[PDB]
């Protein structure tokens, strides 16, 4: 109460809500309630104090012929920086490497 | 109990308070089975060394019959009060007054009144017309007690601060069925009617009177009904679609009435009570007995603790010099 | 804050005159209410009801919630004033599958005389005692103290250290002292008459008489005999401070037009409504106020009265045996 102001995170018509940033070894403590239309908002609930890990992690799965640079793998998604190649943006490219 | 494996959700909604509360003045009436009401009055003794001042109080009282003893000994009259003078009330916001910290404003569902007052005057033949209440707010500029913020999150969160004033905001008697909407937004749902003879009598700085059903049922057109096509979909009566949900009931003490107790020096220190259904002196006790319907009855010819004590007070000094009558007011939300 | 400051409490006897009030209004005439029970919502919500927990809807009281109720009500019953009865907390005397078998508080009413382990007077009748003293030894209440006189001033509440042996005795007052022996006064108060035990009267609550059948007798409910410096005190039930009414119902009573329907496919919600009107045929009519006795929901008005509760359940499919029972006890 001298700390942790508070974020908004929006709110949602069904339970389990999946929240992004947080950047590693931070933020911890969420917090959430409930209301209605005619009702009054209920009381705050924490859950056991996290806290984020060092950098990230995937298991991934696709043809056993296709293999992945290790670029791609560490820029998208083991250090979560997007906009590195968003396939919903970019326009990629093919290539036939002889 | 906890935890069940089954869990059920029951609301009681509002109007079982209100609909609960009518029962209690549907039968104030005259006769064996209509428990009249008495109010009472109380102490002659300094109550203590500090006796008058402003910190310390009387004793909280206690429900058990050695506190309901006490009283009757300490107690002198009994006011009556009639069916007539108990009233059903609500909070009375108003818009254009200054003095109320709020000029117009009045979020959601609030009830007004105009016409009252210099400010708020309008269309005065009809005195205070205005108990209608607020059905939607304007547009938007709400910023609403959260992070959150347009015409959505009245939805799933609290009220609406609209940001932006109300201009003419008196109303005719309304539109047909639905009512009237005059400016931008601040839609008005025309709520009853008050004539102006009740007002400046049974309304007060605070609060306001409304009908009981009974009355509007038997008669339209004085608290200003047949307007209302949705009348007709649930009977007259109304206290309900206001949610009254509280009663508040007077008396009226006049030292003429108890010309004893009112000499020179009375102090009459606190215990101020209520009661019901009280019973005569019975004069030799082996007797039938009668329910008492004179009003101001002494202490004595009460037969002490006849009847069922239904409140207590304690108000320290009070006054009650000869002359000075004395209205007490005691609101319920049964 | 210095300010003239008074301090108010209503009394408990206020509850129970609200608790009269509502009982005495069921009447046909005006003026006096009529309440119905109704069912309905025969379409199952979700998937995930039939499951554990999972909770309903939470019903609210807006005008959106009312309407959809009145298309699914599969039906209704009327209340009769007969099905409703008054109800107190029941302890019954040195039973040990409920706390503090043999010790109780100053003022505790406490029923006797039914089953084995009490005996007392026999010819039944269910005897009742508000138990106006206790032994004193035990540490009680607000602190410490010490002794029960003081632990009886300065409010407090004083639980006996020494088991009370044997159960009262008698039909008067203060059944206590009058012998070295211990024990604590114990005041009668009325009596339960057999017969209305097996139905009236479940384990968790006694029935405590409405100041009306104690009239066309006293005598069955024990009451005959009486201190009773005014003519009657006729009602007693001031004087257990009565907070609570309860209701009982057959559902065989009920009426589903259907009749294949509420048992095939439960009713999940359940509320009470009060004074409808007839079914209306056009708004060419006057307005009536409902009698007589069943009511299939089509001829009720939509909205047509104001509805004090509502529930929301799973499903509680019901058999169509002739016995299972409503309860919804009232806490007036």
């Amino acid at each position: 109460s001298n700390q942790y102001r508070w974020i908004n995170l929006g709110y949602t018509a069904n339970n389990s809500f999946f929240f992004d940033d947080a950047d590693p070894l931070t933020t911890y403590i969420i917090r959430v309630a409930t209301a209605a239309q005619d009702f009054e908002q209920s009381d705050w609930i924490y859950t056991e104090e996290f806290e984020t890990f060092a950098t990230n992690a995937y298991t991934f799965q696709n043809m056993i012929e296709m293999q992945l640079a290790n670029k791609f793998i560490q820029e998208k998604f083991t250090l979560n920086n997007s906009d590195y190649v968003n396939f919903n943006n970019d326009t990629i490219m093919a290539a036939l490497m002889n | 109990m906890n935890d069940s494996s089954v869990i059920y959700r029951a609301i009681v909604t509002s109007k079982f308070r209100t609909e609960k509360m009518l029962n209690f003045y549907n039968s104030i009436g005259s006769g064996p089975d209509k428990n009249t009401i008495f109010i009472t009055f109380g102490r002659s003794e300094p109550w203590s060394s500090n006796e008058n001042e402003v910190g310390f109080a009387p004793p909280y009282p206690t429900d058990s019959v050695l506190g309901v003893t006490d009283m009757w000994t300490h107690m002198m009259g009994t006011v009556k009060v009639l069916p007539s003078m108990l009233d059903a009330v609500i909070p009375r916001r108003d818009w254009g007054d200054t003095r109320y910290p709020d000029p117009y404003t009045f979020r959601i569902n609030d009830i007004v009144v105009c016409n009252s007052a210099p400010y708020n005057a309008t269309e005065s033949g009809a005195g205070w017309l205005v108990y209608r209440c607020l059905d939607v707010p304007d547009t938007g500029m709400c910023s609403i007690a959260s992070l959150t913020d347009k015409d959505e999150c009245l939805k799933l969160g609290g009220k609406w601060t609209p940001s932006a004033r109300s201009m003419t905001p008196p109303e005719g008697r309304g539109d047909a069925e639905g009512t009237i909407e005059p400016g931008d937004g601040y839609v008005w749902e025309y709520l009853f009617e008050i004539p102006p003879d009740v007002s400046i009598n049974r309304c007060t700085n605070e609060y306001i009177v409304v009908p009981w059903p009974e009355e509007l049922k038997e008669d339209p057109t004085r608290w200003g009904y047949e307007d209302n096509l949705t009348w007709q979909q649930d009977d007259f009566g109304l206290i309900y679609r206001v949610k009254a949900n509280t009663i508040r009931f007077k008396a009226y003490l006049d030292s003429v009435y108890f010309p004893e107790a009112a000499l020179p020096g009375n102090k009459g220190f606190r215990q101020i009570s209520i009661i019901t259904n009280p019973l005569e002196a019975k004069a030799h006790p082996n007797d039938p007995n009668v329910k008492a319907e004179k009003d101001y009855y002494d202490p004595e010819d009460l037969m002490r603790h006849s009847g069922e004590m239904i409140y207590m007070e304690n108000r320290p000094p009070i006054i009650m010099a000869m002359d000075q009558t004395e209205e007490i007011n005691i609101l319920f939300t049964f």
